[PDB]
């Protein structure tokens, strides 16, 4: 809850609340009542809204793929990363280290392509999304051995239910995820520079179990994150430079702010 | 009765005396210390110099010119060819330190100057081009200025590192740059700041030769300025002194 | 074994829950932690200053 | 993650042109390895630990430098060849590439 | 078979729900925590730092470091206006790009004071004095030292202590604002006068540089949360 | 009829959830367990024995018996290297067929001491040292006995008892490392040279073997379940 | 008739389980058994060996 | 109930283990310590590694035929290019330090030979 405004009135002293030095970091705790008359005034506003739980424990979709049903792509692939979109990626990199567990959910829509096939009476599609960790075999095509995921954590889904949620522990070598690395992977400094060194997510394949129909079809999937019971360390400023790539921090110089008339004008 | 305007600090076999001083930032509350027993992951015992390590090395200074961007250095990478802190760093594979960094910048009453001095921890750096990535001996220098540049770095297929003092490389506003531990240095009052920086990782030892911990950054807010007839050049000199540094798997010398 | 907390209300209730799995990777979020400590960020010098006294003296 | 994915080389006529393209395998990346090089239409391509000789102009002129360690370089020869070469390394999880403009 | 009946609402995702889930690896052994410095606990934290003000954003200096700098001279008047902008914290162009402005881009109600700290960046034998006020919402800008008077000012003395802290308080008839530019809820106006004149003696520099520094005080609070209009995303990178 | 509401999350199938199912063969009589001798509990117990190390895997040596023999023998000097391979107990193709590597290719993660044995199979009258050492990832394999005594080393005397155990200890930056080959989490190097010489005397052969077995310590652990890269299925056999 | 357990948390909160079925073949699975004993695979002689004396004497 | 032949020695990250051997000759019944403060001159702080210095290096070996006269080796030399030992003494003004030296030597039964090992304090030649 925040503090109560207290009352003062008429001074005339040596005390100077309001003169300092900003050469120290010392930001001034310096109160209204302090160059100024004041009532007594209660608070009962409260900090609940702006707590870092608050501020990251909501879902936020980071990457949307497509997949058939027949043809070439027939299915889908992506490293865990949450640096492919930006309103999730701007919000974590307020701080140097985070340390969250992840809830997982997806949305997976099915949409019947132009052909020229006839009869087409489609059954119930399912579904199946599986997870290689950083050293597991990769399926090669659609009908792999690799999708008896005997030990590889893995859903299925049927159309028409409610989205499938799992929910992801701390999954780290260190003790804090890093939003930032200066520094290489090798030591001989001549390499990958940045925080690609240290991502090891491991990858998400999605697919259709059945075919269900003899016309095409294309399913998408989007991928939502939420963090939960979330710390975080050593806050930095916020990022002014638009996003160009999603390995590194590469950007393009741009203005400090938006620019007015005068010094003096209001708008 | 004294006035706080002084100080003294000791380490080792030196000493840094100020007459005028704005006051010391001890980074985020945390006082310098050694790894626990309940958080180090390593088991072979470390070895701790604890004098021949831990004393002031002094940089080489740098001209501040009426149109200077700023400077920018790497502390582990910046004492790693001095005294006998390089050495050890060398030979071992993990090092955990500490360290504090005393600017010093003197001006008469005429001269009029503004300096700030911040510590930035992960401090990645960007490159010119959008496509690669800065290299190495072009982002880093050893006992080097590494000036910055007013103007972006122009775009073409080279690894050089954009040097915009306003986005500072990193992407971000250089006004913002007061939420790291900072001290400002007013020629017509400041003279000299003092900053105490604790080990700050995700980890609790990392290899010092492949990882920088945090990136002393002197940007000069408001220009220097004098009339004809005053001292022209006015310098800038930084020292460093590792507090509490910790050495673990020694082998064979290189990196 | 069920836990009874407080609800969000404003000013000028209660209400239960339990743990169904075995992981604690698996519970709700901790929204009601109401804890702050500004004197890392403001004010980290050495010697303290007081708001009254000068500041450089 | 090719190093320097963009970059120039220029290089007189009569000494061989030396293209590298250097790459470190994510531990995420566990696949069949293959590397393509392109010239902007293919003059060399390594596929299933197989190296195949593509380009009328550039036969026996192009050949690799090293594959598996996780260098896949190619050294041209004769050059007269002015062109953009484009290096793509392709791992099943994951894929990269690098661009390379060399001026006579 | 216990009976049950589903109620509306069943089926569905929201962005913002709080549910248990079955976790995809069982009997996890998580990392144990090492104390890392300098721990974030709430947003109030953040945002309670000073952080330099662009109040010459001005032409192409928002491409310079003049931005930042306030320019103060010797002049033969006195009253004169030195600097003046409106007080909308995360709307006005002065501010939406400081570490309180840009985080109250992610909120639509803020409720508190505003601190506003002055450093003097010239010479020790230059010395003045500056009149710094506040007006509340009603008649428009002050367009002279004697109408800013009549409002919310302190008279700052450049001496041994360089910095000054202009307090903003709260004065509202609603209890929040909007962050965003609005008529019925509006801040009001923040200018600068010369209380007396710039005096130099001679082989010193008579223009000389203001800075400007922004915090919140110990009754700030935001609510609301939203999407900062500043971030756009052409594709996935 | 009691009201619920489903939330998102339902009617999926979960590879590794825990729920309770309805028994298809309802008061079924389950035979009574009888003492079989050697129950497993933990994987951390097929893990701490002793397996023989393939270190001469070179050429065709892995289709023969000869591929664990490690060929020592009399030279007119002194300083030679053995033998010599990396830390990396999942991946290395010298490790990745022992029982710890096989355990470890089901895990991602994995991290404490690793216990290396070597036997010496030669003459009862042939005698010599040996200088078994450990190097920490910075600078690159160690190319003379000198470079490598700087690192962890344990001189191995052959006398009466015929086995010695170099024990390699956990220094790691981070509390785990990553089972596939990665740069980050880099291991280290092992290597032998002859710290002083093999005596033979006469009517004696002067060319005998080492024999190598590998353990892990009391403070071994592995996380993150996968599958092992190893079996590969054409068809439903 | 419910059991109170612990979860499984990190180091450096308990959840109840109720058995709706009445076959013991239909509950969930036992995943917090944490007990080793190698002491028959490693060293299984039948003369105990000290560590620091010689194995052979 | 173990033999007196075997010793082992551990210092630093460095063991040596014997089978056969004579025992362990201690200087003059001395075992080496640091320097008191009853005993000190110097003022300022000593710097003591206790593990980067203190541990076995290993010097190039020698052979020995049927005709060598014997071999001599300088202590504080030998080990000046040697580790961070020798750096340590680079920067350093004024070192203090105590040393063991385990010589090997092994040959088969048939092989018959004699050695003297022995430490001379001040050997001016
Ligand atoms: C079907 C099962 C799917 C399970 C997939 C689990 C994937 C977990 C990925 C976690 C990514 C966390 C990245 C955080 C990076 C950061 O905070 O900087």
């Amino acid at each position: 809850r925040v503090a109560d405004t207290v009352g003062t009135g008429p001074t005339n002293s040596e005390a100077i609340p309001a003169l300092t030095a900003a050469e120290t970091g010392h930001t001034s705790q310096v109160v209204p009542g302090d160059t100024m008359q004041t009532r007594h005034v209660k608070n009962y506003h409260s900090r609940s809204e702006s707590t870092i739980e608050n501020f990251l424990c909501r879902s936020a979709c980071v990457y949307f793929t497509e997949y058939e049903n027949s043809g070439a792509k027939r299915y889908a692939e992506w490293v865990l990363t949450p640096r492919q979109a930006a309103q999730l990626r701007r919000k974590l990199e307020f701080f140097t280290y985070v340390r969250f567990d992840l809830e997982l959910t997806f949305v997976i829509t099915s949409t019947q392509q132009p052909s020229t096939t006839q009869n087409q009476d489609a059954q119930i599609l399912t579904h199946q999304i599986m997870y290689v960790p950083p050293g597991g075999p990769v399926p090669d095509k659609v009908d792999s051995y690799v999708w008896q995921t005997s030990t590889n954590p893995s859903v299925f889904w049927t159309e028409g239910n409610a989205p499938p949620r799992m929910s992801i522990p701390f999954l780290s070598i260190g003790n804090a995820y890093s939003n930032f690395y200066d520094g290489w992977s090798e030591f001989s400094r001549n390499g990958v520079y940045g925080i690609n060194t240290l991502n090891n997510m491991g990858t998400l394949y999605a697919r259709h179990v059945n075919a269900g129909s003899t016309g095409p079809i294309k399913s998408t999937i989007r991928i939502y994150f939420k963090p939960k019971h979330v710390k975080a360390w050593i806050p930095r400023p916020p990022r002014l430079c638009q996003y160009e790539k999603a390995k590194n921090v590469n950007f393009q110089p741009s203005g400090v702010t938006t620019t007015r008339q005068s010094i003096t004008t209001m708008t | 009765g004294y006035s706080d305007r002084a100080r003294s600090i000791t380490l080792g076999n030196s000493t840094i005396t100020t007459q005028e001083c704005a006051n010391v930032v001890v980074g985020y509350g945390v006082w310098p210390d050694y790894l626990k027993d309940s958080e180090a992951t390593a088991e072979d015992q470390p070895t701790q110099p604890d004098v021949a390590t831990c004393r002031f090395y002094t940089l080489d200074s740098v001209q501040w010119q009426k149109t200077s961007p700023g400077w920018w250095w790497k502390l582990p990478d910046a004492l790693s060819n001095l005294g006998l802190f390089g050495q050890n760093m060398q030979y071992h594979y993990l090092g955990r330190t500490g360290y504090t960094v005393h600017v010093q910048c003197n001006a008469s009453k005429f001269h009029q100057g503004c300096l700030l001095v911040v510590c930035v921890p992960e401090a990645e750096m960007g490159c010119a081009t959008l496509d690669n990535t800065p290299s190495s001996a072009e982002l880093l220098g050893g006992d080097s200025a590494k000036e910055f540049a007013d103007k972006p770095v122009a775009s073409g297929s080279n690894k050089l590192v954009q040097r915009v003092v306003y986005n500072a490389g990193m992407g971000v506003g250089v006004g913002n740059l007061t939420i790291f531990p900072h001290q400002w240095i007013n020629l017509r009052t400041n003279n000299s700041a003092t900053i105490v920086m604790p080990y700050t990782n995700s980890v609790p030892m990392d290899n010092m030769f492949r990882h920088n911990n945090v990136t002393l950054m002197v940007i000069p807010f408001v220009p220097l300025d004098y009339c004809p007839g005053s001292t022209t050049y006015v310098p800038i000199t930084v020292t460093i002194a590792p507090m509490c540094a910790e050495y673990n798997g020694l082998r064979l010398a290189g990196h | 074994g069920a836990q009874v907390s407080t609800q969000k209300t404003g000013a000028h209730i209660h209400y239960t829950n339990i743990n169904y799995y075995k992981d604690a990777a698996s519970n709700s979020a901790n929204r009601q932690d109401f804890t702050q400590d500004p004197g890392k960020f403001t004010e980290p010098v050495k010697d303290i200053m007081i708001k009254s006294l000068p500041a450089l003296n | 993650s090719i190093t320097t994915p963009e970059e120039m080389i220029e290089k007189a006529k009569g000494e061989t042109a030396y293209l590298p393209c250097k790459f470190t395998l994510s531990p995420e990346d566990q696949g069949p390895l293959d590397i393509e090089w392109l010239i902007s239409q293919v003059i060399i391509l390594y596929s299933g630990d197989k190296i195949y000789d593509y380009y009328p102009d550039l036969k026996g002129r192009v050949h690799f430098t090293s594959l598996k360690s996780g260098d896949a370089s190619i050294n041209v020869t004769n050059l007269q060849d002015i062109g953009t070469y484009q290096c793509k390394v392709k791992k099943a999880p994951g894929v990269a590439n690098k661009k390379i403009h060399l001026v006579v | 078979g216990l009976p049950t009946m589903n109620t509306p609402g069943s089926c569905q995702f929201l962005t913002s729900d709080d549910f248990q889930s079955p976790s995809a690896m069982p009997q996890y052994d998580v990392t144990p925590e090492m104390r890392i410095p300098g721990e974030v606990k709430n947003l109030m934290e953040i945002a309670e730092v000073d952080s330099v003000v662009p109040v010459q954003n001005v032409g192409e200096k928002v491409n310079s470091m003049e931005a930042y700098q306030i320019p103060v001279r010797s002049n033969e008047g006195s009253g004169t206006q030195v600097f003046g902008f409106p007080l909308q914290p995360g709307y006005s162009s002065v501010f939406s790009r400081t570490l309180l402005g840009e985080i109250l881009n992610y909120y639509t109600h803020w409720s508190g004071s505003i601190k506003l700290t002055f450093m003097f960046c010239g010479s020790a034998m230059a010395t003045g004095k500056f009149l710094l006020a506040y007006s509340p919402p009603g008649a428009g800008a002050p367009t002279k030292r004697v109408d800013a008077m009549l409002g919310t000012h302190v008279v700052w003395d450049v001496g041994l202590q360089s910095s000054c802290v202009l307090c903003i308080p709260w004065i509202s008839q609603t209890h929040y604002r909007y962050v965003t530019s609005d008529e019925y809820t509006a801040g009001g106006f923040i200018t600068c006068w010369y209380q007396t004149n710039i005096v130099v003696p001679a082989d010193a520099q008579s223009s000389c540089y203001i800075m400007c520094f922004v915090s919140a005080c110990n009754d700030f609070s935001v609510r609301l949360l939203k999407d900062t209009p500043f971030i756009s995303q052409q594709n996935f990178f």
